[PDB]
RNA sequence: GCUUGAGUCUCGUAGAGGGGGGUAGAAUUCCAGGUGUAGCGGUGAAAUGCGUAGAGAUCUGGAGGAAUACCGGUGGCGAAGGCGGCCCCCUGGACGAAGACUGACGCUCAGGUGCGAAAGCGUGGGGAGCAAACAGGAUUAGAUACCCUGGUAGUCCACGCCGUAAACGAUGUCGACUUGGAGGUUGUGCCCUUGAGGCGUGGCUUCCGGAGCUAACGCGUUAAGUCGACCGCCUGGGGAGUA
RNA sequence: GUUUAUUAAAAACACAGCACUGUGCAAACACGAAAGUGGACGUAUACGGUGUGACGCCUGCCCGGUGCCGGAAGGUUAAU
């Protein structure tokens, strides 16, 4: 949302613009409510990746 | 559940010796006490199949122990039936 | 007979009647053979969200061992008292370092 | 001009269209502009430039009131969020707060199953 | 044993938005994560801890 | 929960027996009883005004405490009794002062347990409280349209009005049809919902079941000649005009509400 | 007779196990108001739709019904189906330490009985989202579809019925034996209470893997290995789980 | 079961059951020039009206017309 910062800024930016979890949870809340197999698919992929 | 003090009274009343919590009379008496409590539990709303499975398990294990008591010694079996009011 | 932890928040405008509140509730509890372990009046406290369009509420915690019947009628009194805006009755929450 | 001179810009950046509404702190709307009304329709509506034109249009819409500082309330997953914010500080209003007010439910109502293909 | 009254301790495990932190991040054991989750949900009920940042 | 009814006869085929063992078997309370002489399609003028009302079993009326006074005295519930006048059952209540009354029967009945309405009350349906004092999200019944009037809404079997909060002076009520009506917060309320929902499950089964209930036959207008009803005539089954009442107004659609004093209170109307 | 199988007792431990009742918070929709004014919604692009009768946006007050974001994890629990907010009441099971007790009371089980997702059925409620059927709009040669705007039964609750699923680990239940490694979860003993640090010992679980087995893929101490008890089932494919 | 007493007892009317619509209580609706009364000493699991007529399978399409429901952009609109 927003974290406490000093009112004068060197330049007007947001620190966590592209890292916000809001966009991802909005994309998952919109449609496609499977939620059963992707946990196992993610776990098998993660176990393959970790060596 | 069966209370500790009720369980101790059952083992002291139906036990041929003290600390005989394992005798067949004591096991059948404890099982009957839980049957009589669970009947009042299952009077209300009667949809608890999961607890009813444990209830039917107490019934079945009681039947096996009473059949064992029949084959081993019939005098004790008839006395236990007369004490707990079953198989009328 | 049974250990319980009771926390209730009171509307800020009704803050004058909370010592009488805890006195009558403790009296009912002690009449029902209960023992009060830690009667702590937390006092007024800002709330993280508004409930019933109020922002600051009185708080008091009781931590009583008592029978289930007196705790259920206590819960009824909490539901029917309009000063209590929310009340929670927990499980044993046994004897630990008091005043937490 | 207006005496309070403080406002909030609500950026409803949906996937198709971005609506920018500058209101006061009490919620009463002073002005609004949209990506469809900015002159871009169809595929260009979703693009970040359309939201920039929407922000500039609402900026000149509330230039009558003399808004000096505006907090920013951002809703939605659309491409127009950061573009609308940038176009507001380009329009020269001081941005005092940037809050992400997207309605994130709890497990909530059932989502639409549509667009499955 | 994690008490909901210790909102000072639970603030270390809530995020800025009010969410319960992941155990893979804070390194709590599974048992203390579950007790922490129950305590946060109780304190959220008592309004000691906020449900979300906005409200 | 339902005892089976064999089809020994047509007329016994369709009705299946749904009864309550908790209902009292015996005479009703005589102080709370008065006569109810049937007035079947009658008037002071003597004419039929409401049709299909007629011959049935004699019913004696029971005084039911729609307005719940005697507050401050705990009421112990007794065995529930059958009320032929209303759809739901009635419950005997004995207060600590000795006053015996009839109320609408709550869902829960406790035998051998004292019932209290003050400080020592439990979480039990049937407790009376004003609309200001109801809990958040609570369902109430026997609520009053005017403060001090008596019960007007949710007095039937299985009917309840749910309320979450209040505006401050007028509280909105979600009725069973779906209408939303603001009544004053001083109006009384009885917590929970009324029983005897299971009683409505069974079908009547025969013509004589309705004729016991007091319902005389309904003749369709198409059966009649042109003069008895606007529908009616011809050598075939259908008259073939727009659906109307015997006096001419449209049956289908055609909203007939004309009250304008109460339109401010009824902010929302059901479809 | 015996205690080594199976069981009982004491003390604890973890858990979306079940049933009942209460409450909280987001969010969606609707109703009434405040500001406000030409678009909104949607899509591959469009259109139906909604909107100058003032929508969409934003604020406030209220109503209602569902699922409980984060925690959340090839985590836990349950015989399976399955079970996720918090709280209370009622209850089933597992597991661990130290002993005590009973003394084969055990295993399986055709018939039989019970539980059995979702959809469906009956009666009565409820109905916010979603949505079979249905309507309109688009794509196409056509499109009784995929896409869009709607939308009823249903999904929700009480009681009763069905008795089916790719109900799967496509792997029946019980007991014994047979190299290891990395983990997750829950007990417990000791040292160094002294780094939720070292050393053990149980229960469930995930992955890889040796011998062995298999037609191969793979399984592999939770076997598809080596055995024993008992039950169910199969005997080419369509016809056919049909008459 | 009821029905044209006195040429028609039926396949007619009714009937349980089913749907739709109205109706938030001083309720709709009805008899009343009105007071009043019935509905109802009932409260949407209730009432009234319409059609169908136990039970099993179910109830297709078409809102162009008429009717009803909702909105009054715009026009045309009475007394005043």
């Amino acid at each position: 949302i927003k974290v406490r910062e000093n009112e004068p800024f060197d330049v007007a930016l947001r620190r966590f613009k592209r890292s916000c979890e809001k966009a991802g949870v909005l994309a998952e809340v919109r449609r496609r409510e499977f939620y059963e197999k992707p946990t196992t698919e993610r776990k098998r992929a993660k176990a393959s990746a970790v060596k | 559940s069966l209370s500790t003090e009720a369980t101790a009274k059952i083992v002291s009343e139906f036990g041929r010796d003290a600390n005989d919590t394992g005798s067949t009379e004591v096991q059948v008496a404890l099982l009957t006490a839980q049957i009589n409590h669970l009947q009042g539990h299952f009077a209300e709303h009667k949809k608890d199949h999961h607890s009813r499975r444990g209830l039917l398990r107490m019934v079945s294990q009681r039947r096996k122990l009473l059949d064992y008591l029949k084959r081993k010694d019939v005098a004790r079996y008839t006395q236990l039936i007369e004490r707990l009011g079953l198989r009328r | 007979m049974r250990h319980y932890e009771i926390v209730f928040m009171v509307h800020p405008d009704q803050s004058e009647q909370v010592p009488g509140m805890i006195e009558r509730y403790t009296a009912a509890i002690t009449g029902a053979e209960g023992k009060i372990h830690r009667l702590e009046d937390w006092g007024r406290r800002q709330l993280a969200y508004p409930i019933n369009k109020l922002h600051k509420a009185h708080y008091v915690l009781m931590n009583v061992e008592a029978p289930q019947e007196v705790i259920d009628e206590l819960e009824t009194t909490f539901r029917f008292n309009d000063a209590v805006i929310r009340s929670m009755v927990m499980r044993t929450k046994h004897a630990v370092t008091e005043a937490s | 001009r207006k005496q309070v001179s403080d406002g909030v810009a609500h950026i409803h950046a949906s996937f198709n269209n971005t609506i920018v509404t500058i209101t006061d702190r009490q919620g009463n709307a002073l002005g609004w502009a949209t990506a469809g009304g900015s002159g871009f329709r169809g595929s260009r509506k979703s693009t970040p430039f359309a939201a920039q034109v929407a922000a500039e249009r609402c900026a000149d819409a509330v230039k009558e009131y003399g808004i000096k500082n505006l907090e920013v309330m951002v809703k939605g997953p659309g491409p127009g969020r950061e573009s609308t914010i940038r176009a507001l500080n380009a329009a020269g209003f001081r941005i005092t707060n940037i809050t992400d007010v997207t309605p994130i439910p709890h497990n909530g109502c059932r989502p639409p199953k549509k667009r499955r293909v | 044993e994690i008490d909901y009254k210790d909102i000072a301790t639970l603030k270390n495990y809530i995020t800025e938005s009010g969410k319960i932190v992941p155990s893979r991040i804070t390194g709590t054991r599974a048992k203390y994560q579950r007790q922490l989750a129950r305590a946060i949900k109780r304190a959220r009920y008592l309004s000691l801890l906020p449900y979300t940042d906005r409200h | 929960a339902v005892v089976k009814c064999k089809p020994t006869s047509p007329g016994r085929r369709h009705v299946v027996k749904v009864v309550n063992p908790e209902l009292h078997k015996g005479k009703p309370f005589a102080p709370l009883l008065e006569k109810n002489s049937k007035s079947g399609g009658r008037n002071n003028n003597g004419r039929i005004t409401t049709r299909h009302i007629g011959g049935g079993h004699k019913q004696a009326y029971r005084i039911v405490d729609f307005k719940r006074n005697k507050d401050g005295i705990p009421a112990v519930v007794e065995r529930l009794e059958y009320d032929p006048n209303r759809s739901a059952n009635i419950a005997l209540v004995l207060y600590k002062d000795g006053e015996r009354r009839y109320i609408l029967a709550p869902k829960g009945l406790k035998a051998g347990d004292q019932i209290q309405s003050g400080v020592d009350a439990a979480i039990k349906p049937g407790n009376t409280l004003p609309m200001r004092n109801i809990p958040v999200g609570s369902t109430v019944h026997n609520v009053e349209m005017k403060p001090g009037k008596g019960g007007q809404l949710a007095r039937s079997a299985g009917t309840y009005v749910q309320i979450v909060a209040r505006d401050g002076a007028y509280v909105t009520l979600r009725l069973r049809s779906g209408e939303m009506r603001k009544v004053e917060a001083d109006c009384r309320a009885t917590l929970g919902e009324v029983g005897n929902a299971e009683h409505m499950l069974r079908v009547l089964g025969k013509a004589g079941a309705a004729r016991w209930r007091g319902v005389r036959p309904t003749v369709r207008g198409t059966a009649m000649n042109p003069v008895d009803h606007p529908h009616g005539g011809g050598e075939g089954r259908n008259f073939g005009k727009h659906p109307v009442t015997p006096w001419g107004v449209q049956t289908k659609g055609k909203k007939t509400r004309s009250n304008k004093r109460t339109d401010k209170f009824i902010v929302r109307r059901r479809s």
